[PDB]
């Protein structure tokens, strides 16, 4: 959070809270999560005023993020049978869209993304997860 | 004051136009499902832009209408329910008002929609006569009269604007055995000695009695004959124009009506 404060310093683009009042939350933020680090590193408390002071929630509260991950084969001790076809029942930028919009590469860990990626200079990323991801054995694509 | 119906088709507009516009609001969070061949959703953006369009049309012309509201408010009416709570116990007044509109719009359309019975069958008084003569003509634009010579049996006319009247002696209750004339060619006032019948016209109007002969045998509800006689002038009423002549043009021949279901058309046609 520092580093990209001074990069908001460097370039007034940085990644805002997106809700309100934002255009100085980072402060208070960065002010509460120093807080709870500190009294949380030396077997510190958990979830008494802290608690209390935190329980204020500004009109900054977003939602809706990803949690990545992949269903999997619940076959415990007695029978679990599956077809060929229609299956039983049990980066950042998206990766869990509405619609689709490209190639739809799919992922086991927590990626599923673009398979080129659509962009020019994100390469980086690109680079570093060209071969298999993390545990990528279910690096796989789909259709559709 | 029919403005009320004006008012709920802006309610119903204003409702649509915010409704439409959060539809589209919420489209636009997402794009082509599967598209695979184009970029087509535009038909359904511009779909939506006209739907605005439309919605936009809707407000101007009914801001357009709607004027104005009249001075003190109801009226002075309500002023019991607007008064004090010492003698307001009020709003029931206005609950029983709705009840009694409900009940009788209820009543109504169970009444319209029972008009296809189920009865297989139906088995096991100078006095009304003159009630039902003073209760039609207290109807405007249509005199009538009566005399009675030939005796129990009623005798009547009826005059329009025109001096087409017609001569109608029936019974007691159901009207039969009608006819008709034009502008005075009956003279029935003291016709050869008296109100003559002579069951006559110079050969045009015969038409015009066939027509209305048959819709006294068509009109021949089994009771109640202050509806019929009700439907019977109201069938005669609907010949004030005689101008129009719909499914033909107005010179298909010497005349064109036969309305037994509330609507003219061109005769010889049914």
């Amino acid at each position: 959070m520092v580093v990209i404060r001074i990069w908001g310093l460097l370039k007034p683009s940085c990644l805002p809270v997106y809700t309100a009042t934002s255009d100085d939350s980072m402060s208070l933020l960065f002010r509460l999560l120093t807080k709870l680090w500190i009294c949380c590193r030396d077997e510190g408390p958990a979830s008494p005023a802290s608690d209390g002071l935190v329980s204020r929630l500004q009109p900054k509260q977003p939602l809706r993020l990803q949690f990545g991950r992949a269903p999997t084969l619940p076959g415990s001790a007695a029978t679990l049978q599956l077809d060929g076809l229609a299956r039983a029942p049990g980066l950042h930028l998206g990766a869990c869209p509405t619609e689709e919009c490209k190639a739809c590469t799919r992922c086991g860990c927590v990626t599923m993304l673009k398979s080129p990626n659509r962009t020019t200079a994100v390469k980086q990323w690109e680079q570093r997860w060209i071969k298999n991801c993390l545990a990528v054995e279910g690096r796989g694509p789909d259709a559709c | 004051s029919v403005n009320l119906e004006a008012f709920s088709q802006a309610i119903s507009a204003i409702q649509a136009l915010r409704s439409s516009v959060s539809r589209v609001f919420d489209c636009l969070k997402d794009g082509m499902r599967n598209k695979e061949t184009l970029e087509g959703r535009e038909k359904a953006f511009i779909a939506h832009f006209q739907d605005n369009l439309h919605s936009v049309n809707r407000d101007l012309n009914e801001l357009e209408r709607l004027s104005n509201l009249v001075g003190k408010p109801s009226e002075n009416h309500p002023l019991h329910n607007s008064g004090l709570l010492s003698l307001d116990p009020y709003s029931q007044l206005l609950q029983a008002y709705k009840w009694s509109n409900k009940l009788q719009y209820h009543a109504g359309l169970a009444s319209g929609l029972l008009n296809q019975q189920s009865l297989k069958r139906s088995a096991n008084p100078q006095y009304v006569d003159d009630v039902i003569s003073r209760i039609d003509r207290m109807f405007p634009e249509m005199s009538i009269h009566l005399s009675r010579p030939n005796g129990t049996s009623a005798m009547l006319l009826v005059t329009l604007g025109k001096v087409l009247k017609v001569i109608v002696v029936m019974r007691s209750l159901f009207i039969d055995r009608t006819i008709v004339k034009g502008y005075n060619e009956n003279v029935y006032t003291e016709d050869g000695k008296l109100d003559i019948w002579s069951k006559s016209n110079y050969q045009v109007f015969q038409k015009v009695t066939d027509h209305a002969t048959t819709a006294l045998l068509h009109y021949q509800l089994p009771q109640m004959p202050d509806v019929v006689v009700r439907s019977f002038m109201t069938w005669l009423r609907s010949y004030i124009k005689l101008f129009q002549a719909p499914c033909q043009r107005c010179g298909k021949f010497l005349q064109d009506g036969l309305p037994p279901t509330w609507r003219d058309f061109r005769t010889l046609e049914a």
